[PDB]
Formats: structure tokens, C-alpha cells, sequence
């Protein structure tokens, strides 16, 4: 299901999508997750260590990063949009999942106020960029388990 | 047939050197007997043609590293095809007439030779055609052309142009019309333009043979060697079959003669072949 | 690109004069269509949209998909002005194609309320999502020859 | 933009895009770099030197000029904003990159005559200008630098 | 067997595999096999050359 | 007379190299064909060489 | 192999280009013989110049 | 239309009796001429065709060729009428076919446009200096196909 509203962690602060995209797009691309059942995500993507970056494996389908985590590599920027709260989201669900992309809200871990990297484990976390994520001169805030809207 | 309802007994005349009949055809638009044939089992063929080549090396480097680029060739696909030709004949008619059965066989061989020839030369790489020759030849080069040049000189020139590619070419493949008008042109200083002699020639330019194909079209010369340039891989070899039990043979006393082959066509030449167009 | 606005497009036909660029700004003058990757073979075989997205491989000829079938395009997207009243499918090489930058209407074919891809052939196709992606919000007609915004 | 930090042959020092867009006082739509991963204090230093042309691939990744067949990586007037950082030490093109369709200065000439592409080196080396994607611009620069603008 | 169209799924992939499917090579277009070759090690070569002479 | 007049010193001979394991293959699966030489050219007596330019 | 030969022998001298041989070699001109005459004619005419050097 | 002023849903032949109402000499309501209910053979067809050499069954009953070769026998060159099938758009179940002498309309493919006879290589052709001559009543229009008579 496709609702507009941001969601792929613990809802708090900002995550809002009312008009899709900051590129100028109105974005709905649906596709399958090729991770079947078996998760804590069966109840929806929430709390710490969840997903919210996905990357196509060079197809049109999604899973978590196949990408090395100690050297940087070119992802495909998707996040999974709201699919109704407290109901399956992202990977680990054996049905069609709706993603979006283009300046969407992302998922962080660890406190540090700002300055965060991408760890190629399918989520962004507290770290020191020098070859890693940045959306500006610094990257938007990092707090533990919350979805911050870019 | 011994009916008198259309046909006369003046078309069914007995042969044995007495009350002799004609039955003779003319052979043109050929390329197949020069061409090599090998067997192959396969459901399709893959051929390569060279595209324009972008450089990743240019002589402006002696302390500046490489550049991204492709050396490109593109592939074309030809599925197994069937070439065949049919004659439908009355048995009675064949036997009474006497050379009509012999001729119907040779006639079916002539039609199979033509149908090969049409697909093989014509159009660019296709999956509904054996397309090669037209694609493979390189254009007319204008430097070769001059104001008030000889027809024969052009054919001499053309042949040198082909050597540049590194290919086999050892004969000239012309249109019947173009060649004859080209041959007939004598200098005003009284020398033949192909070869500078005052004798009969069998047609020779560049001391090389002439092969006359009528698919090549007027004002066109194409130097090449068939054996290098193309190859016919063969799923199945020629065999003639005759079926009188078929739908149409049943209707009235008749036999149907089918003459066929099943082929694939391989092009061992990415651009090897060249042509020039006459302006004389 | 990454957007679709339908319901009879933002404007009728395969031309848009109320829009102008979207990613970068328009191209000046068109280019010859050559199948492949701009071979010396000009007709037959596979490639060339009959009003679709174009890539260019040489800096004077435009061509279309050969590699990747039922997966969206990689690099380079180019809409067409004019060539009005041609449904996309088959080949359409050996024509002069007039190219502008994305922000103009092109011609789609496939099913309605589904997301579509590019075939190597030069056709478009569509269906429910198990390996289809990209393009914005669905709004496609079942009637083929629809004016798709890219 | 900094000009005259280049070396012999047609090359210009690194270009920081502060002019015509500057992320740090605005945030738009991020997407991945499929060149670069080398450079300290924000990588991007061998992802691009003076900002070529950035073109979206499969999904939302952008990358520099590469290829000459099967989807030209590069082209369009959609350029990667390198922000204000450090000149040839803080070029962003190895990180997650925010692009716009506006920006100066845009270098597009490699070493020696021909519209340049980008290799594994951030700096430019020499393509073609009629067998490589052209944007309507031809380099009229002579040997030793001098500004180019797309 | 018989196709009816220029359009094929068959085109994308190899339907036959052979080491010959067409190719070219040139020997005469290079000046380097024509001249004699010898090895050298060093980053450069130093020559002394004669300047202009009017002669007579 | 190419053989006396010039000579080709070789620091490295021409050789193709192939690498599937660098930055761009890592980011997206790609194969690189590498082709290179390191050259120098010797001139044993180059004021025997004549250059003429064609008119026609 | 073409691009190594091209730079060393010919090209022009620029900021990314060399030219060894082309600079050094002595002048000779077909034009003295005739200005506008056949491609064949040039090649025949050209042979003679070499004799002068004591190449024959 | 389907019947009168044309015939449609036929693959062998097309539109005929565009004068409207019958006028044939020695006609009642005609009788089957057969090649799409299967004749006795058809002579020629050097490309896609279904015009051959046709024969009298010794009367006014007419069919496709029943006699070999191409020799003298009586009769007039009819304008060729083809009536619609009572199947959807297939052949066979065609209506008793009145033979007009000078009706409307068939294609012309001999020397002249009101002249043309029928020959053993298919279509209509001009004569020979050995046997036959050209003189028909080919009517208006031209169209060479397995569909023909428009």
C-alpha cells in the first residue's frame, strides 16, 4: 500500500511527505523485496538497527546493500515509504513493497547531533565523513533510531 | 494430359531427335557456386559487423593517462531458414512431353539459386533475410572519380582500394549491363579501357576474372572474393522430394515436386568487401 | 525524470510548450537514427524508439536500448519534440529524430495503471511490479499511444 | 572556480560550485557517486576535479563521464554542486551528491584537443567531439588551459 | 525455424558460438615492424646534432 | 632507408593487460581492457631522411 | 602502436605533442619538378631525390 | 462496407460491386469460384499473392487453374468479383459469386490501365509477341498484395 507520510523507523520529529520529492518529481515506484519472511520487520520497520536505505542489486528489485562496508560504493538511493504503520515494511516481507526516492527521509542510529556516514549495512549512523555521506557541507542530524527528514 | 479443351497435341510432341522441342533458360543473378558451403548444426547464427570506432588513444598523449571508450562491433542474429522452390506438374504431361520432366528439375534448381541470391545480397542485416553483401561493401570514394575519366580506369582503381582493407579479393562482381557498356568504351587514342590491348578479351580487368551477377545494379562494381567474405553453414543439405499425397495433388491427377535446403548464413567479414559507383 | 503526470498529459500530443527542461536544459537540433550503437547497418534488426527515450553514443547520431530489457534505462534520457502521431513499438531507424532535453511528452505503450520499461527491441511494456520500476505515480491508460510525461 | 592550478595541456584547477547553487543553506535531492571514493576531508577529489557532467543511471545514482557505448555515462546540463570546502581536497563526487541544473564553472575539455571524459582519475583525458555525446558545445581551447563553460 | 519479423528476443543472446564471427587485422599500417628494434633502459636518450651549415 | 636511418629502442614492449578489479568495476560490475607501451625513439642519422609534400 | 610512431616521427611540437624526426630531416620538393601532376608521377619523381644522399 | 459497395473481412480479394446492383450477362446469382475453399491449384505467385491464373470448368462455372501451362482457350477477361465470407474475417463460406463483365473494380498491373490479361507468373500482365495480347477491362485503382482489388 502507498501512503504519503515518512516511516521506516520511530516516528518523532520530521519525516513528512505531503508533496513527493525535492527534485520536482511525484514519485511512486513499486517493486518486490527479494528477502522473504523472517524478521522483526514483519511488524514494520521500526526501532533501532532497522533498514531505510535500500539499493537495487542492479535490477528493479530491492534488498539491503551487497556493497562493502569499509570502502565506499555507488548505491542506488531508494527509501521505503509508509505502507501503513505497524504492518510490514521494507525487506523481509514476501509481497510488493512501495519505495520512493529523491531527497527522502532516512534512518540514523547513534547520537552525535550531526555528522553521520553511510555504513553499507542499509542504514546511516553516527560517524566521521571523509569519503562517506554528506548532503551539504555537513550531513543532516543523527539521533538513535529516529527518522529524520532531509 | 491428352485433353483438347485448351491444350493441343502440338505442345505434347514426341522427342527422340525427331519433332524436336526447345526448353532452354538463361542463367543470371548467381553467387552460390563460387561460395563455400560447410555443415553445421545450430538454431541460429551470430555475425559481427564493426561500428564507427571511438578512440581511447589519440596522439596528444605522451604524459597524460588513458581515456574511456569502446571499440564497438554490433552483432546481428539470423535464425535457421528454409529456402526452397516448387513446381506443380501433371504426370501425364511430363511423360508425353519428354524433356519437360528434365527441364522442370533444372527449372526448380534455377529458382532455388535465384531466391538464395536475392536475400544474400539485398538489405542490411535482417532476421527475415540472409542479408550481407550490401551492408559489407563500403561506399563510393570520390577521389577515384575525375572529370572525363575512363570506365575501365575506375575498375582498375577500385581493385587497389580493396587491397587496403587486408582481405581476399581476386575477382570483380558486376552488373551485366554496366559491364558491357563499360567494355564498349574505347579511348580516342584507340586503346581498350580495361586492358590496354587491341585484341579480344574474355573481359579482364586488373588481370582478374569477371563474375556477372544481375542483383548488383547498374553503375555498380563490387570487388571481392566470395569464399572469404561469406560462408554458408548448412543445417540440412539438398534433397528433392515429391509428394502426390498432398492436398492439391489429390484434387486431380498431379504430382508436386519440392526442391529444398535448410541453411544459416555466416559472414566472415565485418566490413570486408568494398564497391565503387561508375560516373563515366 | 522520475515523474509521470497523466490523465491526458500536461498538454496534448507528443510536444509540450508549457514545459522546458527538467534535468538540464534543451538540446538544439536533432540527429540521425541508427540502430545498434550507430552501426553501418541502418535498417532491420532491434532498436530505435518510434517516439521514445534516446541515448547518444556518437556526437551526431542517436540510438536506443540494446542492453537491458525489462529493466529501465541507465545513462541518458532524451524526449522528442515532434514526430507527432507515432505510437511507440517496432523499429523506427533511418529517420532524423529531433531531440530536446527531458520535459516533453513522448509516446508510451502498455497497460494502464502500471509502471513500464524499455525493451531492447524499441517497444515499451508494462505490468504489475515484480521487476518493473521507475516513473512517478501511475495514471497510465490501457489505450496504447498514450502521452507520457518524462 | 579556480583557474591556473592545472598542468600542461588543456586543464584547469578544481572548481567549487558556490556560484549558482550552494548546499549548506539549502538541501535537495541526494543520490550516489559511482565514481570516486578517494580523497580525504570529503572524497570526490578523484571522483571529479572541476565538475564535468553528471548523469543518472539505473536508479538514483549519478556519475561522471565514462563509456562511449551502451548508455553514455555523462552528458546533459545537470551538474553536481561541489559546495564550498577545500580546493582539491574537498571536491564532492565520491560521497552522496546533491545536484541541480545550475552551476559554474563546468570544465569539459580533457588534455589535448577533444571533448574530454573522466577515467578513474578525477581529471579529464581526451575523447572525441563527434563520436562522443555533445551538448551543443565544441571546445575552441588551444593547448595550455583557458576556460571552458557548458 | 521461421521468423516473420525483424524483431527477436533471440538477438540479445548468442544463438551460436564460434571463434570466428568476423574480424580484421592489418600488418601494413605500422612503421614499427619495418624498422629495427633493440632494447634500452633509461628515461631518455641524449644525441648531439649538427646545426645549419651553408656549405662551400 | 628506414633500417639505418632510425632505430626503435624499447623500454617496455607493447602488451595488453586486463583488469576486472579496480574502482569502477567495484561500483558497478565492469571489465577493463588495458593496452600500453613505454617508448623512446632513436635517430642514428636522420639528415638522410627527406620529406616531400604531395601537391596533387 | 600507431600512436607511438605518429608522435615520434611526425605530429607537430605542442604542449602535449612531440616531433623528433620531422624537424630534423632535410627539405626536398616535388614542386621544382612540376606543380600539379599525377599521384603516380609524384611517387616516381620522389625516388630520384634519395640518390643525392648516397642511399641510392 | 461488409456487403454492397465493397466486401470486407476477406483476405483473398477485397471490395467489388461498387457500381451497385448486378449487371453481368448470363448471370443468375452466380456460383462458387474457389481458391479460399481450395481450388485445384493456382499457377505462379512470385511474391505474396493470391491472384494466379484461373480457368473455366467448362461453362460459366469458373475456379482457379485446372489446366497446366498457358495456352489458347476461349472466354473473356472478367472483372474479378470476390464476395465476403460468412466467417468473421477468415476465407471459405464465401457467397455465390456473380461474374461481372465490366464492373468495378480490380487493380491494374499490365501495360495500359484498361488493358491487361492474366498470365502464369501471377498478377495481370501485358502480352507476349509470340502468344496473346493485352486487352482487358482492368478498372480504376492499384494495390499489389495478398489483399487486392483496392
Amino acid at each position: 500500500p502507498y501512503v504519503r507520510l515518512g516511516y521506516e523507523g520511530i516516528l518523532n520529529g520530521a519525516h513528512d511527505i505531503d508533496v513527493a520529492g525535492l527534485n520536482g518529481v511525484e514519485q511512486l515506484a513499486g517493486k518486490f523485496a527479494t528477502i522473504g519472511a523472517n524478521g522483526v520487520k514483519l511488524a514494520g520497520d521500526n526501532g533501532t538497527n532497522a533498514v531505510g536505505l535500500f539499493r537495487e542489486d542492479l535490477g528493479d528489485m530491492v534488498n539491503a546493500s551487497e556493497k562493502a562496508s569499509f570502502y565506499f560504493r555507488g548505491g542506488e538511493y531508494y527509501v521505503n515509504i509508509s505502507r501503513t504503520s505497524l504492518t510490514a515494511a521494507g525487506i523481509a516481507a514476501g509481497d510488493e513493497i512501495t519505495c520512493d526516492a529523491d531527497g527522502k527521509m532516512i534512518k540514523f542510529t547513534g547520537t552525535g547531533k550531526a555528522l553521520g556516514v553511510v555504513t553499507h549495512v542499509g542504514e546511516y549512523r553516527a560517524g566521521n565523513m571523509y569519503e562517506k555521506a554528506t548532503q551539504g557541507v555537513t550531513d543532516t542530524d543523527t539521533f538513535i533510531g529516529f527518522i529524520m527528514y532531509v | 494430359m491428352s485433353q483438347l479443351s485448351n491444350q493441343e497435341k502440338e505442345y505434347l510432341i514426341s522427342k527422340a531427335l525427331e519433332t524436336e522441342e526447345g526448353r532452354v533458360a538463361l542463367a543470371q543473378a548467381m553467387a552460390n557456386p563460387i561460395r563455400v558451403s560447410l555443415d553445421y548444426q545450430g538454431v541460429g547464427r551470430k555475425l559481427l559487423v564493426v561500428d564507427p570506432l571511438p578512440q581511447g588513444a589519440l596522439p596528444v598523449y605522451d604524459k597524460d593517462v588513458d581515456a574511456k571508450a569502446f571499440v564497438i562491433s554490433k552483432r546481428g542474429q539470423v535464425p535457421d531458414q528454409v529456402i526452397e522452390g516448387d513446381r506443380i506438374q501433371v504426370p501425364t504431361f511430363e511423360i508425353v512431353s519428354y524433356p519437360q520432366v528434365r527441364f522442370s528439375q533444372v527449372k526448380e534448381r534455377r529458382f532455388n539459386v535465384i531466391d538464395r541470391a536475392q536475400q544474400r545480397a539485398k538489405a542490411d542485416i535482417m532476421a527475415v533475410e540472409d542479408a550481407e553483401i550490401f551492408s559489407l561493401l563500403e561506399g563510393a570514394a570520390t577521389a577515384v572519380n575525375a572529370v572525363t575519366i575512363s570506365s575501365g580506369g575506375l575498375q582498375r582503381a577500385a581493385l587497389t582500394k580493396a587491397f587496403q582493407e587486408v582481405e581476399k579479393h581476386d575477382l570483380v562482381v558486376t552488373k551485366i549491363v554496366m559491364n558491357a557498356s563499360a567494355f564498349a568504351d574505347i579511348r580516342a587514342w584507340g586503346q581498350n579501357e580495361f586492358d590496354p590491348v587491341t585484341q579480344h578479351e574474355v573481359l579482364q580487368t586488373g588481370l582478374f576474372g569477371h563474375i556477372w551477377t544481375a542483383d548488383i545494379l547498374i553503375s555498380k562494381k563490387v570487388p571481392q572474393n566470395t569464399v572469404y567474405v561469406l560462408a554458408d553453414p548448412e543445417f540440412v543439405g539438398v534433397m528433392p522430394i515429391r509428394q502426390d499425397i498432398q492436398v492439391i495433388p489429390a484434387d486431380k491427377p498431379e504430382e508436386l515436386r519440392l526442391g529444398w535446403v535448410i541453411y544459416e548464413e555466416l559472414g566472415l567479414a565485418v566490413v570486408n568487401s568494398l564497391a565503387i559507383a561508375k560516373i563515366s
